[PDB]
RNA sequence: CGAGACUCUGGCAUGCUAACUAGUUACGCGACCCCCGAGCGGUCGGCGUCCCCCAACUUCUUAGAGGGACAAGUGGCGUUCAGCCACCCGAGAUUGAGCAAUAACAGGUCUGUGAUGCCCUUAGAUGUCGGGGCUGCACGCGCGCUACACUGACUGGCUCAGCGUGUGCCUACCCUACGCCGGCAGGCGCGGGUAACCCGUUGAACCCCAUUCGUGAUGGGGAUCGGGGAUUGCAAUUAUUCCCCAUGAACGAGGAAUUCCCAGUAAGUGCGGGUCAUAAGCUUGCGUUGAUUAAGUCCCUGCCCUUUGUACACACCGCCCGU
């Protein structure tokens, strides 16, 4: 039902894979991490949303 | 006029159905039979393969 | 199971079983729950009997105590008439003595011509209180 | 003296769990928390629920106050 | 009591029903034909036809000719419809 | 009325905005009420960060 | 609302005065000196000679 | 609604009844032994206090509201 | 022990009971056609609830650290009837609290000490332990 | 205590389901034996949840209505346990037993709602879920046992105790079983 | 652009850093010391006060920085996408506020405004004091409150809280522990506290308990009236209010109709603050006791999606015809 994904959350993603596909991982909480290091986000509901889609991106992306 | 109690249980739920949408479509399985499998609608909300105790297969129960 | 002592009269009425005593003597004015209930446990009776129960000896005993209330040490201010209006003193009234005070004051403060008598008279609100919507339907 | 009852018998099952998991041995505790969660009674998870706050128009919590209409 | 030698009435009977007072379904009547015994009117069957109308200035202390469709002589319900009426007027 | 609010809105914005509304509202030409937007830029009416970014007078 | 036709609307405002205290002990003078220089704006500091 | 009194008197014959009628209950509590009979409520409740001094009933509740007796041990 | 480890109501029965053994309690020369507290709507059914007070406040004043009428009057009131507006608490009479503060203090059950108020009395700190065995004995509920 | 939890002072052991289809929403040891009932107070945090309150603390829930007694649970329980013991003198047996066969006794088969025809007053016949029959049949129950006691000498407790021995053998002086009997006789007619 | 996002609050951190206007632990525990129990007793356990440390801690209490929720892990489903469903952990993709666009409205306000246009009045005031009315009731309406009882009326007793607040203030001023007296209202003496120090270990009400009463307008209910005491004010008459006694109403479940509600929610129940010389049946928050029930849908209703029709366009509460 309720809060699926909003276009700032996923243009943020579709950026981070493309430019960090060596380093990112597939797991939340390094993922967060690294986001903390190649970013500046304002609140951590947005890079925790961020860093989710991340990792589901990069599991359908190494197929 | 009469026939025998019959015991029909749940196979699957169909859907809900009704003007106000209180009336739910099921779908059981005559459990006597298995040949037979009939659509009764169910008042009450509906949990898959829990029993009804059918008093009659007459004045079928169906959409509205 | 005991019947035996039954028919008692406090001032004017017939006072049989049917509530605690102190509860049953209520029927007769000037006498409240709380006034009824005190007199009792001055006389030395238990008021959790019914009135069906006890004698005439204990009837008596009462009517003497609420009727001579000082004088058993029923204070002054539970009292309903405190230095009263009639009398200089001090004074319960009960039974139909009450209907004749209560009448005795507004007739009264009609001749005075006092606002609680007028209002009354009238059949407006003695209290200044909205009466707007209210005291009809 | 209900909201006391639920809480002191979450902390006297959690103390003797917590004192045998630190000092007497895991398998004691572990029975404990075996035979506690099964038929389950949250008295080793916290409970959530703290009051809701009132808002305003109305005097209760979700209550509002009766409309009129012509 | 009740004139009649039988305590109770049988399939199709044609009764006369005090209605003592209305409420929820209909109406919890006393059938008066035989003693003062509980009966009901309405839910389903019992009007003939709407107007929206049924009472303006008829009050209380009135009463409906019904027949008696179910008896249960244990139970003491009996289900009575007024729609099943023609010759029974 | 409108010169003066271009001549000030334009100038606000030149010295450095993101953006600026300036709003006239009241009577003119008789007994008829008005009200006039004149907008420039980005504004937001949005939350909390309203308050922050935004200066009003 | 001014001139309360409409529906119950109300407002609440609150203000969340902030207080911590800090007990030094050490001598005299440069205590409270040493602390309370250094600042001027828009933080309340009091040094008091409270306690014995 | 409703209008229903019952004797607010200590009666002989209500008290003989009860003890001579002791095989038909098994429960007892006042209210019943009040409908039972004519006696009042509060003394259906006396009565029985008096009675478990026979001992042809016995307590197995005690409560302040309302007390619940058995007949001998459980009938 | 403490006093809350055997049964409260059985305590406050025995104690006021070992009171009425001592054969004082400075009785008042009211009690007998109060009012009372104004949460009553009916006069007090004896004068013997005099005792059972007094045993109820020596076991509070037992609990804490010393304390006066203000504790006794919280604990015996409860809703205060407003007529047709809505019931509130309140505090009912307190002649009758001073007083069996000063009674109990008279029988040494309980002595001013620090903190304030009447604070427990080794005398009656014998008395309260005593009862308690008989008390601890008799159940627990 | 772990063997077994009985209740709190009769045994949930012998408590027989006297029908296949009322299965999984009757059960008071098929896992949910309690002492005393009380699981945390919520009932609506999930549509799972009601499978897991027993029809013993369904009963307690369902007592306190009409605005004085509403959110007083304690009162209800002190009152329901007396009536349990009411049950046990007069019938002996266990009181849970009578209780389940109440139930049973109480709960509708066939039922009726609403379909249209004409706009004249008709009705579909339709069987109803068992936990409809559940909830409906201890609604009835509590009802019946409030409605005695309002302005009779009977308390809460007697009335209960007399409404769930009537209905687990019949004697239609029982409130849910002259209603039940109105509602299957009524699904059966219609259109 | 609005909303989302965002912010604030509620919940999960025996991790982090702290605490003598805060507590807890933990000795050594001794004393008041009771034996209540064990131990012969010293001693041990114990509600509180008192012993206190160069004790220890932040668990409860406090508020700072940190992390935790992202549908993350796993399994089904789906354009294998966006997303959906279940499952684990568990605060679950289940909290509540704050937040408002584009544009409309002759919504309300000149009596909030020494904001203001024009008009009136202005020394003879519509600029100030003395007095009365807003509080008058054959009747219509609305929000409420109190009720119709036994989960209660009554008499004893048990017993647990939270949000907040206070005097020494720029036109007027506090909360009261504690002593005494009085049934009560109230009177009177102290002392502390601009305050997590003192009120207030906020030991509140619901609740719990042993009775009495016994479903009976009964003692449910407290209307109306009569007599008296006090408190507030210089002034209470038209009860300002409070208390004491008596007098002891309708109402025993509410028609036509109609409101609100999905979880610490409905309902029951008290408390603190605001108005304030005095005066709450009001409202704003707060904790307590605490359900039954959808668990969905567009039927009615409202709002918002395409399409279609319109003699409508101040827009159907519109228009529009004949006698």
């Amino acid at each position: 039902m309720g809060r699926v994904r909003t276009k700032t959350v996923k243009k943020a993603a579709r950026v981070i894979i493309e430019k960090y596909y060596t380093r990112l991982g597939n797991d939340f909480h390094t993922n967060k991490r690294v986001c903390e290091e190649i970013a500046i986000i304002p609140s951590k509901k947005l890079r925790n949303k961020i860093a989710g889609y991340v990792t589901h991106l990069m599991k359908r992306i190494q197929r | 006029r009469v026939q025998p109690i019959k015991l029909a249980r749940v196979t699957k739920v169909l859907g809900r159905t009704g003007s106000q949408g209180q009336c739910t479509q099921v779908r059981v399985e005559f459990m006597d039979d298995t040949s037979r499998s009939i659509i009764r609608n169910v008042k009450g909300p509906v949990r898959e393969g829990d029993v009804l105790t059918l008093l009659e297969s007459e004045r079928e129960a169906r959409r509205l | 199971p005991e019947k035996f002592q039954h028919i008692l009269r406090v001032l004017n009425t017939n006072i049989d079983g049917r509530r605690k005593i102190a509860f049953a003597i209520t029927a007769i004015k000037g006498v409240g729950r709380r006034y009824a209930h005190v007199v009792l446990r001055k006389a030395d009776i238990d008021l959790t009997k019914r009135a069906g129960e006890l004698t005439e000896d204990e009837v008596e005993r009462v009517i003497t105590i609420m009727q001579n209330p000082r004088q058993y040490k029923i204070p002054d201010w539970f009292l309903n008439r405190q230095k009263d209006v009639k009398d200089g003193k001090y004074s319960q009234v009960l039974a139909n003595g009450l209907d004749n005070k209560l009448r005795e004051d507004l007739e009264r403060l009609k001749k005075i011509r006092a606002h609680r008598g007028l209002r009354h008279f009238w059949g407006l609100r003695v209290r200044g209180q909205h009466t707007k919507t209210t005291g009809r339907r | 003296h209900v909201a006391q009852i639920y809480a002191i018998r979450q902390s006297i099952s959690k103390a003797l769990v917590a004192y045998y998991q630190k000092y007497v041995d895991e398998a004691s505790k572990k029975e404990i928390k075996d035979i506690l969660i099964q038929y389950d009674r949250t008295l080793l998870v916290a409970d959530p629920r703290r009051c809701e706050s009132k808002k305003f128009g109305g005097p209760g919590a979700r209550a509002r106050y009766q409309k009129s209409y012509r | 009591c009740r004139f009649y030698q039988h305590k109770f009435p049988e399939v199709e009977d044609v009764v006369m029903v005090n209605v003592r007072s209305i409420a929820e379904m209909g109406a919890y009547v006393s059938l008066l034909e035989y003693n003062n015994i509980e009966g009901m009117i309405l839910l389903s069957e019992l009007s003939r036809r709407r107007i929206r109308s049924i009472n303006k200035l008829i009050r209380i202390g009135r009463n409906e000719c019904v027949v008696v469709i179910r008896v249960d002589k244990e139970k003491g319900y009996i289900d009575l419809s007024k729609r099943r009426v023609s010759p029974e007027e | 009325v409108r010169r003066a609010c271009y001549g000030v809105l334009r100038f606000i914005m030149e010295s450095g905005a993101k953006g600026c509304e300036v709003v006239v509202s009241g009577k003119l030409r008789g007994q008829r009420a008005k009200s006039m937007k004149f907008v420039d830029g980005l504004m937001i009416h949005s939350g909390d960060p309203v308050n922050y970014y935004v200066d009003t007078a | 609302t001014p001139c309360g036709e409409g529906s119950k609307t109300w407002d609440r405002f609150q203000m969340r005065i902030h207080k911590r205290l800090i007990d030094l002990h050490s001598p005299s003078e440069i205590v409270k000196q040493i602390t309370s220089i250094s600042i001027e704006p828009g933080v309340e500091v009091e040094v008091t000679i409270a306690d014995a | 609604r409703d209008k229903l009194n019952n004797l607010v008197l200590f009666d002989k014959a209500t008290y003989d009844k009860l003890c001579k009628e002791v095989p038909n209950y098994k429960l007892i509590t006042p209210a019943v032994v009040s409908e039972r009979l004519k006696i009042r409520g509060s003394l259906a409740r006396a009565a029985l206090q008096e009675l478990l001094s026979k001992g042809l009933i016995k307590l197995v509740s005690k409560h302040r509201a309302q007390v619940i007796y058995t007949r001998n041990t459980k009938g | 022990v403490t006093v809350k480890d055997v049964n409260q109501q059985e305590f406050v029965r025995a104690l006021a009971a070992f009171l009425k053994k001592s054969g004082k309690l400075k009785v008042p020369e009211w009690v007998d056609t109060v009012k009372l507290a104004k949460h009553k709507e009916l006069a007090p059914y004896d004068e013997n609830w005099f005792y059972t007070r007094a045993a109820s406040t020596a076991r509070h004043l037992y609990l804490r650290g010393g304390a006066g009428v203000g504790s006794m009057t919280k604990i015996y009131g409860g809703r205060q009837r407003n007529g047709v507006m809505p019931s509130h608490f309140s505090r009912g009479s307190k002649s009758v609290a001073r007083r069996v503060l000063q009674a109990l203090e008279g029988l040494k059950m309980v002595e001013k000490d620090q903190d304030w108020g009447r604070k427990l009395t080794p005398q009656g700190q014998r008395d309260l332990d005593r009862i308690a065995g008989q008390v601890a004995a008799a159940k627990k509920k | 205590t772990p063997d077994i939890k009985l209740f709190g002072k009769w045994s949930t052991d012998d408590v027989q389901i006297n029908d296949i289809s009322l299965q999984d929403y009757i059960a008071v040891k098929e896992k949910y034996a309690k002492y005393l009932p009380h699981s945390a107070g919520r009932y609506a945090a999930k549509r799972f949840r009601k499978a897991q309150c027993p029809i013993v603390e369904r009963l307690t829930n369902s007592m306190m209505m009409h605005g004085r007694n509403n959110g007083k649970k304690l009162m209800t329980v002190r009152i329901v346990k007396h009536a349990f013991e009411i049950i046990h003198l007069l019938t002996g047996e266990n009181p849970l037993q009578v209780l389940v066969n109440a139930i049973i006794n109480s709960g509708p088969r066939e039922d009726s709602t609403r379909i249209g025809r004409a706009g004249t007053v008709r009705r579909q016949a339709v069987d109803v879920s068992p936990l409809r029959r559940v909830n409906q049949a201890i609604w009835l129950l509590c009802t019946g046992a409030r409605e005695a006691a309002f302005r009779n000498i009977k308390t809460i407790a007697e009335c209960l105790a007399d409404e769930l021995i009537n209905a687990a053998k019949g004697s239609s002086n029982s409130y849910a079983i002259k209603k039940k009997d109105e509602l299957e006789r009524v699904a059966k007619s219609n259109r």
